[PDB]
């Protein structure tokens, strides 16, 4: 009964683009699957390194998977039945989106350790699964004790959903940024002394392409969520179809950047 | 291993203390590298029947000097062994990707000119080099 | 190849004592050891056992949290541990050598033993207590298993041991199937679940003394009454 | 010597008329009549896993339960394949070493390679652990194949371009084996251990018998290096792996060469063969990463022991036949059945 | 001389009970089936029997 009235509190209660986002969903379900069969068949790429590229492809399907639900799944019927699909929906993105992240810095972390210069001539599973197990942990939070007796306290894109932990999600995801440039800089800085020393590289030439493409990317969600934070007042925060989208587009890209650098890789993926 | 009778678990653990060792060994194995000395070789030999196997350290990293000074002729099993080797110091089917320091007075080729400790300072910065770009072969870096 | 005992002796009733062993002439570190018993005037009954490693620790149902047992790799040395001795403890006590991987022989070299004197199981049964025998003549001797110790492997856990007068226990055989190093070739003997026969070709001499069976399948290790003969 | 050149070019004539009344086709020309194999599935069963390096040798003990391998981190290891369970351990004089042996009783291991000296251990000693029994010197380049002849006698060859046999007690060689001009490279035991074959970087084999000190025929008909040889325990065959991307059988009562295998992604040369134990089976590892698990009376159907992502160093049966092992640069003995 | 031992050598293997081509294929392709029947990695056996399983 929520439903009604808090949409009418906040008046958002009074499908060609619908179909252009299931299409462009459907090409990134199909480029993070034409990359995962790619390092399926090379006898080559069985290193821990290709292992987690393939978490990071199945990470973003399955987020791109689940927007795809979330797209058939509108509808008048969205304020006609039990929150429970509005939880599920909204655990389902916090959990891929997480998932996505929490993989790209586990790969920066494998990197940097790899070549770190003490390994320069166990934690796989590890790594992964403390990804996957936080992302959902941080998934099923609002359910057990952290949402809004407390209408005062409720939320504007989601409107039955608290305000604070909208402040810690956005907290966790600028350390987790901060830490991603700060592993590559350090990298870059590690293999530009030890190799310019020596006087016998065009590594940046990709590494801030790697953050270039995150950035934008990320930020226009990351800028509209933090405007959330008045009741109907502000009108912008009513347009989310074309900014989330931005967000799970994040995924269209990672079947490029990480792929289509090296020479292998390109090999296997044309033949 | 509950099925097991009394004797299975003595031998189940002698196999883990023979892993055990076997741990070890290769951990302190895998740091050692490896310079094939073919020929400024004369003060390389002492400054850092058959063929000689040598073993010296410098700036805390251990090397390993192998010394074919007679092999000139064709290498049958000489070069199909020496595949994991991470320099060869100069003064076919396998080395057409091996990097080849020299000496005077993908394959990529260095030149240094030298009392003279460069002899030794020059070889080493080159370890270091052949084995950088691996590493980023490695991370899809490069 | 010598292991040598000792801490033996004579103590008061009530209090504690220590034994001790150094072995000599074999890679220590391989091996596992048992400390055996035997009374005065009746048969063998093992005590306990460590292994290859200091992993695991076995004792004894009858007087368990009363000893223990401890190795020292460094130095060569075995140590035992005993408390709150009591009538029943005084014995001889012995050092037992024994290694396991796929094939070995456990059991294989027996110390010389030292004196001690104070102030659910399956069971093996001896067939007889002591049988005549005359020089030349084949022997037999038998015991029987409650239970059946062979394996879906194949093992069997049995060992055949003998006794001279005087002297040390000998291994005879292990697996009750298997010869063992520097003994004869005119011992054998087989047998069936839960029925075990010891066979002796030809007896000519050094044969007197007494013969034991015992088994391994499981903790604890169990022997059996004896068999004497007499010449 | 025109006179000594012109019979021996009249007995060669001679050998080629002999051989033209007698030779009409091959085994994979009149053996089609059998059944094929067909697609065969094989699978790991264990995953024998602790050598840190580049495998280059593998060997079985006659139990067909124990298994001796040897590592360039210079280490040879003894496993239970039953359990996975390993048995000992042996830590080599240096680390090029090439190849192993078993002893047929069960006592005695011996390995060699570059340092001129093929290395004796004996297993079963009463201190409880293995120690270096013999070492054998003398010849003066690298030490290629060594196969145990029983508890007294061992064969090997060499980089001298020469063989030797030996006796380990005396420590001098007895007998000593010249004619070749280039490396040789791999030697086989004979069933009975009456003959050798030993192949060498000349694009040909030689047979020899230890008894004689002197060879009784030369194979040739390869264009390259002869890196794999081994034997089909009847007795009366041997089969070739060489660097000119083909496989060969040569026979010994019919004065050529039996079946040819080879197949066009093959662009590189055979690191090792081995026989099945009924004689079926022939498998090859290449440089293309593959096990071929080929088919002898057939010359074109196979299989493929695919798993290994690496160059296939060795590959060996039992002689119950039941079991098989690979070893690889991948460092990993396989078990499959 | 090289040309007498080869001169030898070619008149020892003349000197051979030289064999028909297809007697030793018939040994190999007998040999082969006779012991067809035990063939362990081509014969099935029950699952319980087989120590690798
Ligand atoms: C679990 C925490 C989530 C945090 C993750 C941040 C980004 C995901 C937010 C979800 C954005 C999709 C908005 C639409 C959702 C559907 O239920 C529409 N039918 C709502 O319709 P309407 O009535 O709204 O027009």
């Amino acid at each position: 009964d929520i439903i009604v009235r808090h949409y009418n509190y906040t008046g958002k209660l009074n499908k060609l683009t619908s179909v252009v986002f299931i299409l462009i969903c459907c090409f990134i379900i199909l480029e993070n699957i034409f990359v995962l069969l790619t390092i399926w068949k090379t006898k080559k790429f069985h290193r821990p390194m290709y292992y987690f590229i393939g978490n990071l492809a199945l990470s973003d399907l399955l987020a791109g998977v689940a927007y795809t639900a979330n797209l058939l799944l509108s509808g008048a019927t969205t304020y006609k039945l039990t929150p429970a699909q509005w939880f599920l929906r909204e655990g389902s993105m916090f959990v891929a989106l997480s998932a996505s992240v929490w993989s790209l810095l586990a790969i920066a972390i494998e990197r940097y350790i790899t070549m770190l210069k003490m390994k320069l001539h166990f934690r796989l599973f590890l790594l992964i699964s403390a990804c996957w197990v936080i992302s959902l942990i941080l998934g099923g939070l609002p359910i057990m004790g952290w949402n809004c007796s407390a209408l005062s306290s409720c939320s504007t894109v989601l409107p039955l959903y608290h305000k604070h932990y909208i402040l810690f999600c956005t907290t966790v995801f600028t350390l987790l940024l901060l830490s991603i440039v700060i592993l590559y800089c350090r990298i870059y800085s590690l293999v530009r002394t030890r190799s310019r020393r020596l006087t016998f590289l065009a590594l940046l030439k990709t590494v801030i392409i790697v953050l270039s493409v995150f950035i934008a990317c990320w930020a226009p969600l990351f800028i509209l969520l933090l405007l959330d934070v008045k009741v109907k007042t502000c009108d912008i925060l009513f347009r989310a179809e074309y900014f989330l989208v931005l967000a799970v587009l994040n995924s269209g890209t990672n079947p490029i950047i990480y792929t289509l650098t090296n020479k292998e890789m390109r090999r296997a993926f044309i033949r | 291993g509950c099925t097991l009778s009394a004797e299975d678990k003595a031998a189940v653990e002698r196999s883990k203390m023979i892993d055990r060792n076997l741990r070890e060994d290769g951990e302190k194995a895998a740091r050692e590298v490896k310079l094939l000395l073919l020929g400024g070789k004369s003060t390389i030999v002492k400054q850092m029947t058959g063929i000689v196997e040598t073993h010296f350290t410098f700036k805390d990293l251990h090397f390993k000097m192998f010394d074919v000074g007679a092999q000139r002729s064709e290498r049958k099993k000489w070069i199909h062994c020496f595949e994991g080797v991470t320099a060869i110091i100069f003064c076919n089917k396998w080395f057409t990707d091996t990097s080849i320091i020299l000496f005077l007075n993908t394959k990529e080729i260095y030149t240094h000119f030298t009392t003279d400790t460069k002899n030794v300072q020059f070889v080493f910065d080159a370890v270091t080099d052949v084995i950088i770009k691996n590493n980023l072969k490695d991370c899809g870096l490069f | 190849v010598q292991l040598v005992e000792s801490g033996g002796g004579l103590v008061q009733p009530g209090g504690s004592r220590k034994l001790s062993c150094s072995a000599s002439g074999f890679a220590f570190s391989s091996f596992g050891m048992h400390w055996v018993r035997q009374a005065p005037e009746k048969g063998l009954e093992w005590v306990a056992y460590i292994s290859s490693g200091s992993g695991t620790i076995y004792y004894a149902d009858t007087v368990k949290g009363r000893f223990t047992i401890s190795r020292d790799d460094p130095k060569n040395t075995l140590f035992l541990q005993m408390t709150s001795l009591r009538s029943e403890d005084t014995a001889m006590y012995y050092c037992v050598r024994s290694i396991y991987y796929y094939g070995s022989s456990p059991f294989d070299f027996w110390g010389q033993g030292t004196t001690l004197t104070v102030s659910s199981d399956i069971v093996m049964t001896q067939a007889t207590s002591s049988v005549p025998v005359t020089p030349g003549e084949s022997v037999s001797i038998s015991c029987r298993s409650s239970k059946s110790l062979l394996h879906s492997n194949g093992n069997t856990y049995l060992y055949w041991f003998l006794q001279r007068p005087g002297q040390s226990p000998q291994l005879l055989i292990y697996r009750m199937s298997n010869l063992a190093s520097g003994v004869p070739d005119r011992f054998s003997g087989s047998g069936s679940g839960t029925a075990f026969t010891l066979t002796i070709s030809r007896l000519e001499a050094e044969d007197v003394g007494v013969y034991y069976c015992m088994q391994h399948l499981e903790y604890p290790l169990t022997f059996g009454a004896g068999t004497k003969l007499e010449l | 010597l025109d006179q000594l050149r012109q019979e021996a070019e009249q007995l060669k004539n001679q050998i080629r008329d002999a051989r033209k009344a007698c030779a009409d086709a091959t085994l994979s020309q009149i053996t089609n009549n059998i059944d094929p194999v067909g697609r065969i599935q094989m699978r790991t069963r264990r995953t024998l896993r602790g050598h840190l390096a580049k495998i280059y040798a593998m060997h079985w003990g006659t139990d067909s339960r124990l298994l001796v391998s040897a590592s360039q981190d210079g280490k040879l290891i003894i496993w239970d394949s039953y359990t996975t369970n390993k048995v000992h351990a042996i830590p080599l004089r240096s680390s090029w070493v090439m190849t192993c042996a078993y002893a047929p009783s069960g006592n005695y291991v011996a390995c060699g390679g570059l340092d001129n000296i093929c290395s004796i251990y004996n297993l079963k000693t009463r201190e409880g652990n293995v120690r270096v029994s013999r070492e054998l010197a003398g010849h003066t380049g690298y030490l290629s194949c060594c196969r145990f002849l029983d508890d007294n006698q061992i064969v090997t060859s060499s980089g001298d371009t020469t063989c030797a046999l030996w006796d380990i007690e005396t420590g001098q060689q007895t007998t000593t084996f010249t004619g070749h001009t280039g490396d040789v490279m791999s030697l086989s035991l004979a069933p009975d251990t009456r003959l050798f074959v030993s192949g060498a970087c000349d694009a040909s084999a030689k047979l020899w018998d230890v008894r004689e000190g002197m060879c009784r025929q030369t194979f040739t008909g390869h264009e390259s290096d002869i890196n794999a040889i081994c034997f089909f325990p009847n007795g009366n065959a041997f089969a070739t792996g060489s660097d000119d991307a083909t496989c060969r059988l040569f026979d010994l009562r019919a004065d050529q060469e039996l079946m040819t295998y080879s197949h066009d992604n093959i662009i590189c040369g055979i690191t090792s063969v081995s026989f099945s134990k009924s004689g079926r089976l022939l498998l090859a590892g290449y440089d293309d990463f593959n096990c071929n698990v080929w088919d002898a009376l057939k010359a074109d159907r196979a299989g493929v022991l695919a798993g290994h992502d690496n160059r296939v160093s060795c590959l060996g049966v039992t002689d119950d036949g039941m079991a098989v092992a690979t070893g690889s640069w991948d460092s990993f003995l396989k078990i499959w059945n | 001389a090289q040309a007498r031992k080869l001169v030898e050598q070619l008149k020892m293997e003349a000197n051979i009970d030289r064999i028909k081509v297809s007697k030793a294929a018939a040994d190999l392709m007998a040999y082969c089936e006779a012991h067809a029947k035990e063939d362990p990695l081509l014969t099935p056996v029950p699952a319980s029997e087989n120590p690798f399983r």
